[PDB]
């Protein structure tokens, strides 16, 4: 879900840059032409690249907690080794007794 | 740019009966070669070689 | 090469002979060259092939495998990763033709001390002289076959069409009627070779020549009619190709 | 993940080049810069650099190129009016911004016109990938003069030349044609604009335009075959011979470990080309001797 | 010219990047001198002040 | 609009066909007659096996020539089926012999030789133990072997049929095994080909056509052992008998 | 859905596919939407209807309300995303046909 | 990725302040001039900071 959300957030740069390129066409016209949005494309690009950075942080903490999960797995493996080690510790202690 | 063959001919002879080939010129530092052949070629040609 | 070196030497010497200093500095002067024939230009064919041209050489810049990539991606990725996809043909780099050359086995007696050879092109554009168009490494065990794309332009070939010769060192076959000659026939609307054999009459770029002599040096020269250039792994997009 | 990767691969591979520039006065050495646009209908532009100094007369290395790099500036050029140039020995990008503007309104001025306010926007790549906002220059009158008040009917091109002799920029706005005449005076096709390294814009006089008459051969022209169009890359420009304007050598310790030479420099190195004679003038060649081992 | 090079040097020394730290500190000081234009630098320190 | 087939290894692990493709396939429908035009049908033949001793030795044997002077194409040859080591100093490239029947030629092949002092000779005898019963003896003109044709000149076809155990040295001491090869059985091949020996047969319903390179050739290649590219004329075939189910 | 193996009136449930939303925010005129396939890949076409007129004269009382019909060609990229549509103006032809 | 995203987010102040400075130009004109966005630059600067 995190990865899909990150990529799907990346899926908006084209839409907003289309907004920016289409805002150049004037909206009011006739005896009074104009109303174009001055250079809206660059703020649209700024917004989409900011949200691309946002999805970047999303992927960042996603992979960070994935590696935390791997560290948890390694710690569990080590402590399981400790458990069966003491199991055989006392296995030999039992025959001694 | 610079003619390596002409530069080698200018350095030639290498006091041995042959031409001072590139392989025989491992050879030495920039200041060393400038000191040795300061009367035979220029800084740019030394850099090129 | 439109550049010239000069040198400045500061010589300060004491009267006793103790050299205060001999300092050398090299300066470079670059000559302005704005000849249109020497200025590179950009072209694109109707098939979408984009290339640059500097003098006689043509270099691809873009690629047109997107449709095939989509087709193999609609199928499984195993279909994407196939030899046939990696050998997919590409459109020619502008107007021109393809010539296949088969060169004989290396001979110390014939070719000489050095096995490698230099292929040069002759009468092209406005330059009558030779220009090294290719460099090849011969094989001492079998004949060497290679295909080269020769570009074309409107009236690009002056008298006796375009020449292609080879030099193996210790010998150079660029005498009269020794290099392969090509031209663009309009009656057949195609690129035609001139000197495949000894002929007493032949139509060339500037009319009928009554003395045509077979090319020498090349064992076999053929025009690869209907041949599509294979997929290239050393172009400008070679990094992307290797990546993928 | 593979599907996303191949989507990105297709997007970056479908780029088509539209402009080029060369960092030299000849075609023997130097570095070339390419700028292209994506196939899709939005103005995302990418740039590449390639070095042909060691290019082997038809043979080149794959590593000699560079990967495409996106320009994060959101340029909105008029059709294909985009070009890279280099001055302050650094990259800059030029384009015209086309907007539908008119004049004031009279009693019953029925046809409120739809002329285009052409604005050159000069934005350069800073060191750390970032971009500065473009300097804005209005060249509407000159574009009108060169398009004969019909800019949408004919293709207009702009050529950027970086004079490194004294660090100025010559922008030539011209109408696309099969052949071009000489600069200056009668030829109304080409309008010249001088921009400095700080932002001062100047109209080039007829004599100033004629000063660079040799640059007319590097324009985007129409080929002899009908309506075919062939582009051409601009070049670093000098009068006739490019040499550095200053020279600095350093210091050298003389013989016997007793003397030293230092402060070896020629601050001014000028070159005058009269006909075919080239007089190089080195102004104030100076150094210093010192008794020191 | 002075503060940033030791900033990098201190970070590298703290993070055990010994050869990178030495290479970076060579920009400000080098006991073996400096090699400029292929010649022995007459100055002892690579910081003018 | 295009067709691509790939490659196929022919019989005897000796030949291969590759680059089979028709780049342009157009169709013109005049009234009810359908003319399919295949533009530039081309492929390539190459003397190359699947990869084995047969390939890596006999292909080089065919490529290398001798006294006759290059060429030697279009000739009938007697080859060995499988070749294996039998004994000696070491299993080097070793003497591999092939027979050219048209000119009575023995062509030898060897990868590398260990000693450049002995005047080791191509020796063919079916016993590998009696140097006095030898039937083929050919010395080296240079002390290093160059895999040259030794030009028997006489009719020794049956001799090559019944001679196995190719031996390297067989010098004055009698035998002194350097390298000996068991050639097992023998086979007959012929590098020649005819103009009509290459053809394209199209079938479509009841309409079957056979277009050969004798009447529908666009480019006739050379005549050599290397890769032969064959390209045909644009083939216009009327296919109106197809049963469209 | 694939009808290549459809059995002359009999079909399988698995032969279909689930509905998939188009994330493009298409604003077509009534029912002017259609899918096509070229470059052997899917594309979507529609007309965008907007209330536009011409310039203004002395006393042009009826500023018209003609529609600027624009074909917007947007295709599905490989990874579910959509490209922004190519914009084509076919207003004169729509006027002629209507 | 975090650091690149942070710096690349910093890469937008210039763009939005350009928006703010360019919004001062009126958009409607002719018999009715104006339509300028009153002081958009300061909210743009606020957003980017």
């Amino acid at each position: 879900l995190l990865d899909a959300a990150a990529g799907q957030s990346l899926a908006g740069q084209v839409l907003s840059i289309a907004e920016g390129v289409a805002d150049l066409v004037p909206n009011v016209f006739g005896l009074a032409c104009g109303g174009s949005r001055w250079g809206a494309a660059l703020r649209a690009s700024a917004s989409v690249m900011s949200l691309s950075a946002t999805a970047s942080q999303y992927s960042a903490d996603k992979i960070s907690r994935s590696e935390a999960y791997r560290r948890r797995r390694q710690e569990w493996e080590i402590q399981r080794d400790n458990a069966d080690g003491e199991v055989k510790q006392m296995d030999a202690q039992l025959e001694s007794l | 740019m610079y003619s390596t063959a002409v530069l080698l001919n200018k350095i030639s002879p290498t006091r041995d009966g042959q031409t001072m080939t590139l392989a025989d010129l491992q050879y030495l530092s920039f200041s060393e070669l400038r000191k040795i052949f300061d009367d035979q070629l220029s800084w740019g040609e030394a850099r090129h070689l | 090469n439109n550049i010239a070196p000069l040198d400045i030497v500061f010589e300060t010497k004491a009267k006793d002979g103790r050299v205060l200093g001999k300092i050398k500095q090299t300066l470079s002067v670059k000559r302005v060259n704005y000849n249109p024939e020497d200025i590179l230009f950009l072209r694109e064919t109707h098939s979408g092939a984009q290339y640059m041209q500097l003098g006689v050489y043509r270099i691809r810049l873009n690629t047109l495998l997107a449709s095939q990539l989509v087709s193999r991606a609609n199928t499984g990725i195993d279909t994407i990763l196939t030899m046939e996809t990696q050998r997919l043909p590409e459109p020619p780099l502008g107007e021109g033709f393809f010539a296949n050359f088969v060169l004989p086995k290396y001979d110390p007696a014939e070719h000489g001390d050095e096995r490698w050879f230099k292929i040069h092109i002759g009468n092209v554009g406005g330059n009558t002289g030779r220009q090294p168009y290719y460099s090849g490494m011969l094989s001492d065990t079998s004949e060497t076959s290679m295909t080269l794309f020769v570009p074309y332009a409107e009236g690009y070939y002056m008298h006796e069409g375009v020449r292609l010769g080879v030099g193996y060192q210790k010998i150079t076959y660029d005498n009269t009627w020794e290099s392969a000659f090509f031209y663009f026939d309009e009656t057949k609307q195609q690129f035609v070779l001139i000197n495949d054999a000894d002929h007493d009459s032949g139509m060339t770029q500037q009319g009928i020549v009554k003395n045509i002599k077979k090319y020498k040096g090349f064992l076999n020269v053929s025009i690869a009619t209907g041949y599509s250039a294979p997929m290239d792994f050393n172009s400008a997009s070679a990094l992307y190709y290797w990546e993928l | 993940a593979f599907k996303t990767y191949l989507t990105r691969f297709e997007t970056v591979a479908d780029l088509k080049v539209v402009s080029a520039y060369h960092d030299n006065v000849n075609s023997n050495t130097g570095l070339t810069w390419f700028v292209g646009q994506t196939r899709e209908n939005l103005p995302e532009y990418y740039w590449r650099n390639v070095d042909i100094s060691r290019m082997q007369a038809g043979e080149l290395a794959a590593n000699a190129w560079k990967e495409w790099t996106k320009i994060d500036t959101a340029v909105n050029p008029y059709k294909d009016a985009i070009r890279p140039v280099i001055f302050r020995e650094r990259l800059h990008l030029i384009w015209v911004e086309k907007e539908e503007v008119a004049k004031n309104g009279t009693y019953w001025k029925t046809p409120v016109e739809t002329y285009d306010r052409f604005t050159l926007k000069l934005a350069f790549l800073r060191h750390d990938g970032s971009w500065s906002a473009p300097w804005s220059y209005d060249i509407t009158t000159q574009v009108e003069a060169v398009t004969d008040k019909k800019p949408d009917t004919e293709r207009l091109a702009l050529a950027a030349s970086g004079f490194q002799g004294e660090d100025t920029l010559l922008v030539f706005v011209y109408k696309t044609g099969k052949s071009y005449s000489d600069f200056g005076g009668s030829n109304k096709n080409v309008a010249g604009m001088t921009i400095y390294g700080d932002g001062s814009f100047k109209k080039m006089e007829n004599t100033a335009l004629s000063r660079y008459s040799q640059l007319k051969n590097t324009f985007d022209i129409i080929h002899t075959q009908g309506n075919d169009l062939v582009r051409k890359a601009s070049y670093r420009f000098a009068q006739d011979f490019e040499v550095p304007a200053s020279l600095n050598m350093g210091s050298a310790i003389g013989d016997d470990s007793l003397t030293v030479m230092e402060n070896g420099n020629i601050p001014q190195i000028t070159s005058k080309y009269s006909s075919d004679n080239l007089a190089i003038t080195l102004h104030n060649a100076a150094f210093t001797v010192r008794y020191d081992g | 010219f002075y503060y940033t090079p030791m900033m990098c040097f201190q970070r590298l020394l703290q993070e055990k990047q010994f050869d990178e730290a030495t290479q970076w500190i060579n920009y400000v000081y080098n006991p073996a001198g400096y090699i400029v234009n292929g010649e022995i630098a007459p100055w002892i320190w690579n910081c003018r002040p | 609009a295009s067709l691509n087939m790939g490659s196929a290894i022919g019989d005897d692990s000796l030949t291969v066909m590759e680059n089979g493709n028709i780049p342009q396939i157009t169709s013109k429908y005049s009234s009810d007659n359908l003319a399919i035009t295949l533009h530039n049908a081309a492929f390539t033949v190459r003397y190359d096996g699947s990869g084995n001793v047969i390939r890596n030795k006999q292909i080089s044997a065919m490529k290398l020539t001798g006294v006759d002077g290059k060429s030697q194409y279009g000739n009938a040859f007697i080859i060995a089926n499988t070749v294996k080591h039998y004994g000696g100093y070491s299993d080097l490239g070793g003497p591999i012999t092939v027979y050219n029947k048209t000119k009575n030629y023995i062509a030898s092949v060897q990868g590398h030789l260990m000693n450049a002092d002995y005047t080791r000779r191509l020796i063919l005898t079916p016993v590998e133990n009696n140097y006095y019963a030898r039937l083929f003896e050919f010395p080296f003109s240079p002390n290093t072997i160059l895999n040259t044709v030794f030009t028997v000149g006489s009719n020794k076809t049956s001799d090559f049929k019944k001679c196995s155990y190719a031996v390297d040295g067989n010098n004055s001491q009698g035998f002194q095994i350097f390298s000996s090869y068991q050639s097992s059985g023998w086979l007959d091949i012929d590098t020649g080909i005819n103009n009509t020996d290459i053809k394209i047969t199209v079938m479509a319903g009841s309409k079957t056509h056979t277009f050969t390179a004798s009447d529908h050739i666009a480019s006739l290649p050379a005549n050599s052992f290397d890769a032969m590219p064959y390209t045909f004329k644009p083939l216009e075939i009327d296919a109106s008998s197809l049963a469209f189910t």
